[PDB]
């Protein structure tokens, strides 16, 4: 049932210490769609703190506002010196993204994932399929693990910045 | 076809096509043309590389520049360059007469049992005379355009 | 259809396309979406030229008594006064409209009312009642009081054609007022009232400069 | 073909014939057939008579005051037209050339499904935008040739005698702009037209900054 | 293989293999695909060095020494410029950057070659409908062309003045 799917690897194996699919294996799907989602997010994040450390784009932010790319610091105080129109578009987009583009659910309120896909197959047509099974299942699972592992880092790196004000801890 | 000139980077390499359609007398003019510029090409290229911070010939303070050095040389040595160069040369021709006749072979390597190995060891000497080729032109041109030598222009 | 709405509105001139626009086959999605987007475009042209032909008239006489509009003069430009309102209620304005215009640009509404887009099938300007929106609506735009919900299936024609001429005419009037506003003597025998010098067509002029102009 | 350019001849000019001295007509260009050569001489013939007679309705409308009312045309006081383009921006006489280029890059591919000018194509012919949508960057819309379809469903005998008037009025209208810019360059060389076109002194050939004039030659 | 089968025949040509000088004529199966690789690799290449070029003309640059010992900065060879701060780069960086990019090619070209595979090194494939790969193969070529010219104009515009007017 769920004890073999992809996820079920590494050295835990499957993993459910509350139970959650062992109660519920039908909602597994779902679960799985969730964990990509945040998996993914977490990816971005974390590459996006570990390369806003070192590179910082050129140019005004903002020239009505005079706010540089390079002024902004790296972590949370950069998203809160963005400007309100600036931040307004990234949720547009992020909200596009969300809700046509890349969608994670098909419909109603308590969104299921769609009928003839994967958990979260979300590309369209253009997209890098792979067609060897072994390699299928074994980059899905790399794709999975490096989420996971992401968002443990990612919110290791929030957590550090919002003590401190930077996602590097002393050390 | 029958020759070792072929390589991995760039297979059997002939984007003009001058083999195709081509006699085997054209075929070994144009092998024994390539091996000639590969072979004279090494010579020049480490010419230039020792002579460049090693010339003790000629009181020791000939000029490193390789186009400046020639001048410089005496006329009797570049009249003995010549005719040594001739005196191989009648062979190359000789050998080019005979009835048996690979195109750079002054070895006769048709009378001996070769293999793989002999067929990648002339592979190497061909892409070493490739290299080399591109190498002599490029010291000279360097030569002429800083008036420095190889190795005092990498310095 | 063209040709023969063309003629209902004036039979006399009946069809003048000078520049065969419905000829041209816009975007490649066919003359007929040609058409459609046309007569859809004519039509919202008109009913905003109305509009805001009454609304300038009345702008150029009466403000609102509580703030912020009290504090506009009358004896302005409406355009200035549109130019002194606040950025917020320029941008909220602004996201209205743009509501409405997406609720009649969103498909499944006006399918659910038995109408398709404007230019396939779509009978131009089939506005949708809010019922798919989430929490209470407790009025629409079209027909909100249900006054002439009932009306008649001729006269339910007949007002279109008159509203496309009356759209007609307001589109010329609203910028014959623009001209005036903006070029003193523009119009003959309108320059009386207000003389702003600034682009109408700048919704934030006074906020901010685009970056690049 | 050579009999079907004495037959234009005709169509062109009853009385003058198949005038052509230099013989160019029967020459054969980049080792291609005399047809092909035919094809590329009548749609250079074509294409002068063409920028030629959209050259002339310039000179004049702007020669004689007619201007753009926006920033880089008010911008360009003077009237004589030669000094305008030379007082034109370099960017806005690259972004001309470059677009004409454009439009001579869509006038040589035919992907409409039509031979080119010198495999049996109509001389003259620039294919239509909209005949394939696929094969065109977004989407331009309006064909150079009749945008807003006003000569659609034109017969062919309409069409050719628009052909006919087309070659004569170009010819004729390379020697009205030849003349204008003559007047402009050298005084008294196109007698009617004294003190009509303003003097210039540099270079209606070199569209950017030069002082290399016929010089040595001249007047 | 002939020309006409490759991928690239573009409509900016009327969809005809263009070879003024038919250099491709008188070409061989192996020969055309290694012709074809070559193209490929100097698309690609062209095309990561337009980025890179606009990238350290627009000022982007890492925060740090790019070696500490002969204490160049990435702000030093930015400063300089796309031609320049090439020269400005210690010698070993290039040399690490030259040897890395070589071993990269040497295992590519070992386990791909350029004549038995054509500009495939066995990428991962974003569609497998043939007639959708035709056009992304087409793509491909069409933009890493002009990015050659992009690239090579960039070179000759910073280098000589003036010589591009819209270089940015
Ligand atoms: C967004 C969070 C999230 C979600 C939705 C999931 C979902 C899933 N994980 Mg888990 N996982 C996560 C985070 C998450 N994971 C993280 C951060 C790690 C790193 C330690 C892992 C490591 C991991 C492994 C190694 C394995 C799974 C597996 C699974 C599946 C098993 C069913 C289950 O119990 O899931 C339901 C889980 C949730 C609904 C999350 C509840 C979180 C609560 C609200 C808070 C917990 C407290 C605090 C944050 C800690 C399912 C697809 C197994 C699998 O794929 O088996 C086939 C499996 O082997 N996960
Ligand atoms: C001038 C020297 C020369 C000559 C005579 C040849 C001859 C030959 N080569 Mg070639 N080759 C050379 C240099 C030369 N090569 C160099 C330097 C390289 C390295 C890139 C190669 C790489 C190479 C490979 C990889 C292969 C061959 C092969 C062959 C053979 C078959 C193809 C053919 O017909 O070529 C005929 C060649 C000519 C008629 C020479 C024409 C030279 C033109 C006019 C000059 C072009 C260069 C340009 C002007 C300047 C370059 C830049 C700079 C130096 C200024 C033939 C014996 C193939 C072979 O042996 O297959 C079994 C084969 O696989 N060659
Ligand atoms: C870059 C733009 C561009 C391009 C691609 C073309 C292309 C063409 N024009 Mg030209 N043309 C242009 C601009 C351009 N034109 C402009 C601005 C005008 C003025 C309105 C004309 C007016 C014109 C006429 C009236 C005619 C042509 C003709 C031609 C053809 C051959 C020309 C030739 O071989 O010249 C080669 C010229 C040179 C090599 C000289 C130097 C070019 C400079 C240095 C290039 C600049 C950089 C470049 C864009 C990269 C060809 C279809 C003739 C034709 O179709 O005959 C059948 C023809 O009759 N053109
Ligand atoms: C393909 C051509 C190419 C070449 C020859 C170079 C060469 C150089 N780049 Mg790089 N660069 C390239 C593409 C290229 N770049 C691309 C595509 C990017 C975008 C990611 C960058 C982004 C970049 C930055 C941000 C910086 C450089 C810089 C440099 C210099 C130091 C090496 C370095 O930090 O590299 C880093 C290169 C990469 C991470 C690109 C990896 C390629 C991918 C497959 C050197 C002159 C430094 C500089 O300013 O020097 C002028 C510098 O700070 N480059
Ligand atoms: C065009 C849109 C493309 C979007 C997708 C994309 O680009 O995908 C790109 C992609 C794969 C791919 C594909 C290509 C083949 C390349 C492209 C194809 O695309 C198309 C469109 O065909 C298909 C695709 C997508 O499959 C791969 C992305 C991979 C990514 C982004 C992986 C991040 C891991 C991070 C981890 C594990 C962090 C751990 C973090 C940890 C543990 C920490 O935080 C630790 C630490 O910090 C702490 C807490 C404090 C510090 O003091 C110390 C350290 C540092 C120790
Ligand atoms: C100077 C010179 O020489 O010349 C000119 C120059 C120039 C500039 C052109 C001029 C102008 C301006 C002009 C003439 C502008 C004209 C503007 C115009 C024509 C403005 C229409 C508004 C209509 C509205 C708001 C309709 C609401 C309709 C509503 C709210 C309805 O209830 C719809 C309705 O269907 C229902 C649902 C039920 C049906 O039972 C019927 C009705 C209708 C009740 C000049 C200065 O005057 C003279
Ligand atoms: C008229 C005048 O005078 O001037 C004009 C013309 C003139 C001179 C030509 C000029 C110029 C320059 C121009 C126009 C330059 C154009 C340059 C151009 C067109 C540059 C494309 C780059 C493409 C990139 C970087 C793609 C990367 C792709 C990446 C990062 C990938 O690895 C993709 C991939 O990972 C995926 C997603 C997964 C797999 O499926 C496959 C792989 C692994 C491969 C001027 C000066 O600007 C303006
Ligand atoms: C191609 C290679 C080559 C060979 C195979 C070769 C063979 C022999 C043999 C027989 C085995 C003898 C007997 C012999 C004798 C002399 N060689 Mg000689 N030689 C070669 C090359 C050069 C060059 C480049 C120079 C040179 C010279 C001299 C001088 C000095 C004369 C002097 O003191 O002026 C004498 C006596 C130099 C010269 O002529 O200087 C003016 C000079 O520059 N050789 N050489
Ligand atoms: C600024 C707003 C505005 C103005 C100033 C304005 C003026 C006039 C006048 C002129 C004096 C007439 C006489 C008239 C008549 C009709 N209007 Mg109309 N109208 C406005 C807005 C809308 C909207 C949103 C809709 C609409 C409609 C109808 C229908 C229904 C026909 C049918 O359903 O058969 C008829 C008969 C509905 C529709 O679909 O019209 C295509 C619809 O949704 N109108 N309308
Ligand atoms: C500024 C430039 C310009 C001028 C000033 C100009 C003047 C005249 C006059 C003079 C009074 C006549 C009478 C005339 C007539 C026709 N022009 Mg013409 N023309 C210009 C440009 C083009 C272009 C770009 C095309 C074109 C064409 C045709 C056709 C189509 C025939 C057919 O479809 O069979 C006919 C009948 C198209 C074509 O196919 O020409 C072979 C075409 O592409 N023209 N044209
Ligand atoms: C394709 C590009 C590339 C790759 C993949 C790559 C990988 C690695 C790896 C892992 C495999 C290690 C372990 C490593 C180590 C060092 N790199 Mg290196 N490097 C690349 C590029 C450059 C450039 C451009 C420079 C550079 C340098 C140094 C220095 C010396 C610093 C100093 O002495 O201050 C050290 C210790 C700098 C240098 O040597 O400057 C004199 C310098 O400028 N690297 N580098
Ligand atoms: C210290 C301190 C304070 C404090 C504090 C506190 C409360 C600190 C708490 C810190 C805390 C709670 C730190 C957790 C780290 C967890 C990590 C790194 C886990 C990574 C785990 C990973 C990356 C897992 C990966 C895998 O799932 C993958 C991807 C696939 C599987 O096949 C294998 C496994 C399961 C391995 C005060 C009170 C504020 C002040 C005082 O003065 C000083």
């Amino acid at each position: 049932g769920v004890e073999t799917e992809l996820g079920a690897t590494g050295p835990l194996g499957y993993w459910d210490p509350f139970g959650f699919s062992v109660r519920n294996p039908e909602r597994f799907n779902r679960y799985r769609a969730v964990e990509l989602k945040h998996g993914r997010i977490a990816m971005a994040a974390t590459t996006g703190y570990m390369v806003q450390s070192f590179l910082r784009w050129p140019g005004y932010l903002s020239t009505s506002a005079n706010i540089k790319f390079a002024d902004l610091p790296n972590g949370i105080a950069a998203f809160k010196a963005i400007p309100p129109a600036g931040l307004f578009q990234i949720l547009l987009f992020i909200g596009a993204m969300e809700a046509f583009t890349w969608r994670y659910y098909e419909g109603p309120w308590p969104g299921k994932v769609p009928e003839g896909k994967a958990p979260g197959d979300v590309a369209g047509d253009l997209w890098v399929r792979y067609t060897d099974p072994e390699e299928k299942a074994f980059k899905l699972n790399a794709e999975i693990n490096n989420g996971r592992a992401a968002m443990m880092g990612s919110l290791g790196m929030l957590m550090h910045d919002h003590i401190l004000g930077t996602w590097v801890p002393p050390g | 076809n029958g020759m070792v000139g072929d390589c991995k980077p760039l297979g059997y390499f002939d984007p003009l096509g001058f083999s195709k359609d081509a006699s085997p007398e054209t075929m070994a003019k144009f092998r024994e043309a390539e091996l000639k510029h590969g072979r004279v090409a090494m010579l020049a290229c480490a010419g230039m590389i020792t002579a460049d911070k090693f010339h003790p010939l000629f009181g020791g303070k000939l000029s490193s520049n390789p186009l400046l050095a020639i001048t410089q040389v005496p006329k009797l040595g570049l009249l003995q360059i010549l005719l040594f160069i001739g005196f191989m040369e009648v062979f190359g021709i000789l050998n080019s007469r005979r009835p048996d006749y690979e195109p750079g072979n002054f070895l006769g390597t048709s009378q001996w049992e070769t293999t793989p190995t002999w067929d990648a060891y002339q592979l190497r000497e061909l892409n070493n005379g490739r290299l080399a080729m591109f190498g002599a032109i490029g010291m000279l041109t360097h030569a002429y355009i800083t008036g420095k030598g190889p190795l005092e222009l990498l310095d | 259809a063209l040709p023969e709405l063309s003629k209902k509105l004036n039979p006399v001139l009946g069809y003048w396309d000078p520049l065969n626009l419905a000829e041209l086959n816009f975007w490649g999605a066919g003359d007929d979406a040609t058409v459609g987007f046309l007569r859809h475009a004519e039509i919202k042209h008109g009913r905003v030229a109305m509009a805001a032909f009454v609304g300038y008239c009345v702008q150029s006489n009466v403000h609102f008594p509580w703030a912020p509009f009290n504090s506009i003069p009358t004896n302005i430009a409406p355009a200035e006064q549109w130019a002194q309102l606040p950025e917020a209620a320029k941008w909220q304005i602004i996201l209205f409209v743009g509501f409405l215009e997406v609720y009649s640009e969103h498909s499944f509404i006006l399918e659910k009312y038995g109408q398709k887009h404007y230019m396939k099938g779509g009978k131009p300007g089939f506005f949708p009642d809010f019922d798919t929106m989430v929490h209470p609506v407790p009025l629409n735009l079209w027909d909100p009081l249900k006054a002439y919900k009932g009306a008649s299936a001729e006269r339910k024609a007949d007002g279109l054609l008159k509203e496309v001429n009356n759209g007609r005419l307001a589109m010329i009037g609203i910028m014959g007022f623009c001209a005036e506003a903006r070029v003193p003597g523009a119009v003959p025998a309108l320059s009386n009232i207000a003389h702003y010098a600034g682009d109408p067509m700048a919704p934030f002029a006074a906020n901010f400069h685009l970056p690049g102009f | 073909s050579l009999s079907d350019l004495k037959t234009l001849a005709t169509g062109l000019n009853p009385v003058v014939g198949y005038w052509d001295p230099l013989k160019l007509g029967e020459a054969e260009f980049w080792d291609n057939t005399n047809e092909e050569t035919i094809g590329w001489l009548r749609h250079a013939e074509i294409k002068h008579g063409r920028v030629a007679m959209a050259g002339f309705v310039g000179f004049i409308v702007q020669a004689n005051g007619i201007k753009f009312p926006w920033a880089p045309f008010n911008a360009i006081t003077s009237t004589s037209p030669p000094e305008q383009w030379d007082q034109l921006p370099d960017a806005a006489k690259w972004q001309i050339i470059l677009g004409v280029g454009f439009l001579e890059w869509w006038s040589e591919i035919r992907v409409d499904g039509t031979p080119h000018y010198m495999k049996g194509g109509k001389p003259g012919y620039v294919p239509d935008f909209d005949a394939t949508p696929d094969q065109l960057p977004h989407w331009v819309g309006l064909n150079l040739y009749d945008p807003l379809k006003w000569s659609k469903g034109a017969s062919a005998e309409k069409k050719q005698k628009g052909l006919l008037t087309e070659l004569n009025n170009g010819r004729l209208a390379m020697l009205g702009i030849m003349g204008f810019v003559s007047e402009a360059k050298v005084p008294g060389s196109v007698p009617l037209l004294k003190g009509l076109v303003a003097p210039y002194t540099g270079e209606v050939m070199a569209p950017f900054a030069t002082d290399i004039d016929w010089s040595s030659w001249a007047y | 293989l002939a020309v006409t089968d490759l991928v690239g025949a573009s409509t900016e040509v009327s969809n005809k293999v263009w070879d003024p000088l038919k250099l491709s004529e008188n070409m061989d199966e192996s020969n055309l695909k290694l012709v074809r690789a070559a193209e490929l690799k100097h698309c690609r290449v062209a095309m990561l060095a337009t980025v890179g070029w606009l990238w350290t003309a627009t000022g982007t640059h890492f925060e740090g020494m790019l070696s500490t010992s002969s204490g160049v900065s990435f702000a030093d060879v930015a400063a300089a410029g796309p031609l320049l701060g090439a020269a400005k780069v210690p010698a070993a960086g290039i040399w690490q950057m030259i040897a890395a990019i070589g071993a990269l090619e040497v295992y590519w070209e070992n386990k791909y070659p350029a004549a038995e595979c054509g500009g495939d090194f066995g990428v991962p494939r974003v569609t497998q409908d043939p007639a959708k790969f035709k056009e992304i193969q087409l793509a491909e070529l069409k933009n890493g062309r002009l990015a050659m010219i992009g690239i090579i104009s960039f070179a000759c515009a910073e280098a000589i003045p003036g010589s591009v007017p819209f270089y940015p």
